[PDB]
DNA sequence: TACAGATTTTATGTTTAGATCTTTTATGCTTGCTTTTC
DNA sequence: TTGAAAAGCAAGCATAAAAGATCTAAACATAAAATCTGTA
């Protein structure tokens, strides 16, 4: 045969066809009704879940103990009635209902900051629309959800949509022409409205505006019945991508989701804990199992001051809801740990949570752990930091040479040769305590402390093979290093 | 424990540490081990002797210098592991995995796990030693490859009957200090003294030297030599000692350079001997004093045309002289319009500018000076005595440039026709001096004035 | 002695794995129980281990150089001290070397003055042992792509002839003065 | 009148040729002063 | 001698230019699944 110049022995290719849709049913007048086909619109395909489920199952439960705080922790996750988001719900629902009722196409753009709750309210709107359609008030439709961060290649959207509307399996380009023909030329008497939910839109338009332009433009055609809802972080993202005139031609609806306040967040937290708060529980003393209404009758309380202070702190900085929920959950977890530790329980009066637990859980996310890290470092590393600070206090250049640091360390050692500690540390620092080792040039354990400081994210060193003129710089500002040095004793004194 | 320590000449502590670290029990042995030492320090010799002293230990030898990348290294590992495991146990049925399928570090782990699964019918856990002898000699090396081979020992199965352990042999210290935080056990091989080098050199190239045919021919052409073996060994040892004492200050503590000089200077020293001084080392030393002073480790200088010969000199003058003083050196004609020449330099430079990098000039100045210094061309109204720049001058200049004797501002696909291009010289003073002396030109007079 | 070594590790390294690696050969080397007891009583093996661990650093190579290499190194350091940015090359170093040798000979057996072609080998040997580095050269790149990019470009340092490459020093003259013993005959020349 | 054959479509790996930006050193203008010619 | 002129020297300075880091796109190259094309 032939001699290959290189080989690819780990190539895997999926079985997908190439011929687009506008070659199948011949003339346009020969297209049958697509509503009644058993493969179109997912009419009969409801067995994909059973293909891979029942694999992660096992048969054993050794009477898992459920402490009192377990219920509170379980009922406070980010998965388990919208209290604040009502205007956006009304606007989106009205737009979508008007679009569905009159058999038209439309585009809704939602922009916001993380944790506001845009996906939740969009899904709630979709559920309400599905219920209304099942009530036989508007023509039935299909709901397709497409995410942006859950795809390997960015151009995998097209085929997915096609695979959710036809049952075929084509490549991305052929899917693009198939979708174009389907949305343009198929008559409106043989289709069904589709509600796409393009999500994390900013992750698709990163090399070109092709996907966004196509998806937004497919709503312009008269024969199409598409209703696109796209959510994103930045508000004026399409303008920065497509252009003013194209956007003006398209004419979509725009909605902005502002952050939360310290009242709405507290309302959310209080709503998520209604039945549990101020209730009664039967608790077994031997094990610790708790049952909602020998054994004891106890109560669970959560101080409103703790909720208020947590909401006030969280809403001040970001406006999230996930972080507030997680803070409350962590406070409950700390209280549960203390309770089990005190009562000597294990895995398999009025118990409350005070403001102290919430404050302790809140301080863990704001404080930094650099000062504590340096107040426990070795003597040589602290000497290195001290020499660097001294050189910076003279040159004021923020980027020092390494040989200068070595010379400064040597001068500092040789000029204070009258203090007891540095008098008796010199031999262990230069000859490691033995009389058979010649006097070293740099220090004992130079590279070790250098790499220990450089790995932790405290120093920055440029790459040069000459190890005497390499430049290093700090990365934690200067006041923190000054505090860390001042907390010492032998370095403070000299 | 249960291992045997071999006897190496001047590597006692290294041998003790090696016997302390590696053994046949996977429970007590380190997953990684580094041996460090510069060129010609005696590490592969010690390791090979140690493995030859203990035949129970299994080992696979690689040399990541023939392999010049990481993908070939992975494939070589995946192939040699299979080959060694097949040749050792022949009664275990097994399939074959193509080494060329290994293209990524993860695929190497998958293939190694698949290979190690089959040999699960063995009695007790063993250990297989993989010696990457020369890890620092990879041609395209970066500071990330080692971080993968360090952690490769955690993704493999933990309860398999075949355990793999790595052993590296590293040259430099700057590379090794990069990974000093990992705290991997190390054994360092310091360089040799002079006495140790002399003794090692004698012990190595003493026996082999005497069975050479040259000395046999020289003694069959000569008379009898009683006490043949002892006298021959003494002669060899004396020659080795003489060559060491002569060229230690030039070869350093390098075994290879001395081992090459000994072979270089043997065929003549054996010719210089004779019967009347075969038993007199001193007189023999006097009779062969010539080959102990000059090392001689080397293998018109150029064959250029006349105009190229002067063109190189003109380029050198252009590059290593300052333009402001040009007019004072070459103006040699009368004037009709009133004018004055240049006064010239007032003080001499004290740096001898020929010790520094050459400067840049222009083509026009080069042509002008070439015309100025070119020898005169061999009813004078139509003489045209001065040489003019015709086609062949430019052709020879291009020939000079393409031979790397003239450089320019180096960038890909130069365009010779642009004002932003300048030239310079790439020959040392010796070559230009030889060229000048080969055409009867006194170049030194131009440079003696500034500094001899 | 064990407490003293522990305290030294605490004040210098502060890491258990280093001490563990130090202790392993101490207990794996002894052959008899009495030997183990006396080794743990005296801890004389840890000194040998520490001495070896420092046997290839910057000051461990300087004590394994011949006379000519030491003289060339001293001359190069002297030349590099006077320069503005510390750069030098072969010709200046050899000129300083020959001046120093002539001064030594005239002051006073005569010391042989090796020729240029014999000093070339010593220069290459010194640049191999990582005593000089090129003018402005990076070492090993951080990742593979950077090395691949750099391997396709011809640096200007490999086109200039041998005599004009600009090197830089890694040991300053003061360190030579500190390290070299006072009995050496080149000691007086280690300061300007 | 298929089907083993040749051809096309979608999908990544391997090496060469050229472009833009950042850091550091060399080149030329200016201003004031003074030796050299003549 | 004669200083007026040209030539020479030096300090302070701005600004072009060299050397290399970081990246992109064309040319060169291999491969599995689907379509196309002569004839049983
Ligand atoms: N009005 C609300 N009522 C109850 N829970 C809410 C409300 N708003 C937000 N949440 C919480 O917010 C959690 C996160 O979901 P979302 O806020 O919809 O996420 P998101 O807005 O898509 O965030 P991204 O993806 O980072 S922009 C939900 O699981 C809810 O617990
Ligand atoms: N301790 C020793 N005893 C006897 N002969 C030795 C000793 N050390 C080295 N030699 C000899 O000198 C040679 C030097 O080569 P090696 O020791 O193998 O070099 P090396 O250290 O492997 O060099 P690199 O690192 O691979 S360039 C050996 O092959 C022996 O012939
Ligand atoms: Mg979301
Ligand atoms: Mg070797």
């Amino acid at each position: 045969p032939v001699i290959r110049k290189f080989t690819k022995k780990n190539v895997a290719r999926a079985k997908k066809k190439y011929t687009p849709f506008s070659k199948r049913f011949k003339s346009i007048a020969a297209i049958p009704d697509l509503t009644s086909l058993p493969e179109f619109y997912g009419n009969s395909s409801e067995l994909m879940a059973s293909r891979f489920e029942n694999k992660l199952k096992t048969t054993q439960k050794h009477q898992i103990v459920e402490t009192i705080f377990s219920k509170v922790k379980k009922q406070l996750n980010s998965s388990y009635y919208l209290p604040a988001r009502e205007n956006e719900f009304a606007s989106i629902y009205l737009s979508a209902y008007s679009a569905i009722e009159s058999d038209s196409a439309t585009t809704i753009y939602v922009a916001g900051t993380p944790g506001v709750g845009k996906t939740l309210t969009v899904r709630e709107v979709v559920k309400e629309l599905l219920s209304s359609s099942a009530q036989r008030e508007i023509p039935d439709f299909l709901y397709v959800e497409i995410n942006g961060l859950k795809m390997v290649k960015p151009t995998d959207c097209y085929e997915t949509l096609w695979n959710k509307v036809s049952g075929e399996r084509l490549t991305w380009a052929a899917s693009m022409e198939s979708l174009e023909f389907y949305f343009k030329r198929v008559p409106k008497n043989k289709k069904k409205t589709i509600v796409v939910l393009l999500d994390e839109l900013d992750a698709m338009v990163t090399k070109s505006q092709d996907i966004m332009y196509n998806f937004f433009n497919w709503t312009t055609y008269e024969n199409a019945k598409l209703i696109v809802i796209a959510v994103a972080n930045t508000m004026d993202l399409p303008e920065r991508q497509l252009g003013n005139k194209i956007t003006s031609r398209i004419g979509f609806t725009r909605i902005m989701f502002t952050g939360y306040t310290h009242e709405e967040l507290k309302n959310i937290i209080d709503l998520r804990l209604k039945g549990l708060n101020d209730s009664f529980f039967y608790v077994d003393t031997k094990t610790g199992n708790a049952i909602l209404i020998d054994v004891r009758k106890v109560r669970l309380r959560m101080s409103a001051d703790a909720i208020e202070i947590a909401s006030r702190k969280v809403a001040s900085v970001s406006g999230d809801a996930r972080r507030a929920l997680k803070v409350c959950k962590r406070a409950a977890e700390i209280a549960e740990k203390h309770y089990m530790a005190k009562h000597g329980y294990g895995y398999d009066g009025v118990q409350t949570v005070h403001i102290t637990h919430v404050m302790k859980a809140l301080n863990e996310t704001l404080n930094s752990h650099v000062i504590t890290f340096m107040t426990r470092l070795s003597f040589t590393a602290k000497l290195f930091i001290y020499a660097l600070l001294n050189l910076m206090k003279k040159n004021g250049s923020q980027e020092q040479e390494l040989g200068d640091i070595v010379d400064e360390i040597k001068l500092l050692i040789e000029v204070n040769g009258s203090n007891k500690f540095v008098m008796e540390i010199a031999k262990t620092l230069f000859q490691q305590g033995s009389d058979n080792i010649s006097e070293q040039l740099r220090i004992i354990s130079w590279d070790f402390v250098l790499n220990q400081l450089l790995d932790a994210g405290i120093l920055f060193k440029q790459t040069m093979k000459n190890d005497r003129i390499c430049c290093v710089k700090l990365n934690i500002s200067v006041e923190e290093a000054k505090r860390a040095m001042n907390e010492d004793e032998t370095l403070r004194n000299l | 424990m249960n291992v045997t320590t071999p006897e190496v000449a001047f590597r006692e502590y290294q041998t003790n540490c090696l016997a302390s670290y590696i053994s046949a029990d996977p429970d007590i042995t380190p997953s990684n081990l580094i041996l460090q030492g510069y060129s010609g320090t005696g590490k592969t010799y010690t390791l090979k002797k140690y493995f030859n002293a203990n035949p129970n230990l299994h080992a696979v030898w690689l040399e990541p210098v023939e392999l010049v990348s990481w993908k070939p290294l992975l494939q070589a590992i995946a192939r040699t592991v299979q080959y060694k495991l097949k040749t050792l146990y022949p009664n275990i049925p097994t399939t074959d995995y193509d080494p060329l399928q290994v293209e990524e570090p993860f695929l190497l782990v998958k293939t190694l796990h698949n290979i190690f699964v089959q040999y699960e019918s063995l009695q007790e856990k063993t250990c297989l030693f993989l010696i990457l002898d020369g890890f620092d000699s990879l041609q395209d090396l970066d500071a990330a490859l080692f971080n993968k081979y360090i952690k490769l020992n955690e993704l493999l199965p933990k309860d398999s009957k075949i355990n793999i352990k790595f052993i590296y042999t590293m040259l430099e210290t700057s590379f090794l200090q990069r990974y000093s935080t990992h705290c991997i056990p190390t054994v360092m091989f310091p360089r040799y003294n002079v006495d140790e080098v002399s003794t090692i050199l004698v012990m190595s190239r003493c026996g082999e030297l005497m069975e050479d045919s040259c000395l046999r021919k020289r003694i069959i052409e000569e008379q009898i030599t009683d006490c043949t073996d002892d006298q021959f060994q003494n002669v060899a040892a004396n020659f080795i000692h003489l060559i060491v004492q002569a060229f230690h200050s030039y070869t350093g503590n390098d075994i290879f350079a001395l081992n090459d000089l000994i072979d270089f200077k043997w065929p003549k020293y054996v010719s210089r001997i004779t019967k009347e001084n075969i038993f007199e080392p001193l007189a023999l030393y006097k009779s062969a004093i010539k080959l102990f002073l000059s090392t001689d480790d080397n293998l018109q200088t150029y064959d250029l045309s006349i105009i190229s010969k002067y063109l190189l000199i003109a380029s050198y003058i252009c590059s290593y002289l300052e333009p402001r003083y040009d007019a004072s050196i070459f103006s040699r004609k009368t004037r009709i319009i009133q004018g004055r020449a240049a006064y010239g330099r007032r003080k001499k430079k004290e740096v001898n500018p020929r010790y520094l990098q050459p400067s840049l000039f222009a083509i026009e100045r080069l042509l002008a000076i070439f015309q100025a210094i070119f020898p005169i061309q061999g009813s004078a109204l139509r003489e045209e005595s001065l040489m003019k720049a015709n086609i062949e001058v430019f052709q020879n200049l291009s020939e000079l440039h393409t031979l790397k004797l003239i450089a320019t501002t180096m960038n890909k696909n130069i365009d010779y026709l642009s004002p932003k291009v300048r030239w310079k010289v790439n020959v040392p003073w010796e070559i230009i001096k030889e060229i000048s002396e080969s055409v009867h030109f006194n170049i030194s007079d131009y440079f003696s004035d500034i500094h001899e | 002695n064990l407490n003293r070594h522990i305290r030294m590790n605490f004040e210098t390294f502060r890491s258990l794995p280093t001490l563990k690696n130090s202790i392993i050969p101490l207990v794996a080397t002894s052959k008899n129980f009495g030997s183990l007891c006396t080794a743990i009583k005296s801890c004389s093996f840890l000194d040998i281990y520490n001495k070896n661990q420092l046997s290839n650093n910057l000051t461990g190579r300087l004590q394994s150089l011949s006379d000519l290499e030491l003289a060339i190194l001293i001359s190069a350091a002297r030349v590099a001290l006077r320069a503005k940015d510390g750069s030098f090359n072969f010709n200046l170093a050899y000129a300083e070397y020959e001046k120093m040798i002539k001064a030594i000979n005239s002051r006073i057996n005569t010391i042989k003055l090796w020729l240029k072609k014999d000093v070339k080998n010593v220069w290459e040997n010194l640049v191999q042992l990582d005593f000089f580095t090129e003018k402005s050269a990076v070492g090993l790149r951080d990742n593979a792509t950077a090395a691949f990019y750099a391997s396709n470009y011809q640096f200007q340092g490999t086109m200039i002839p041998f005599d004009l490459r600009s090197y830089q020093m890694q040991i300053i003259l003061q360190e030579l003065r500190r390290i070299i013993p006072k009995s050496n005959m080149y000691y007086s020349w280690t300061q300007l």
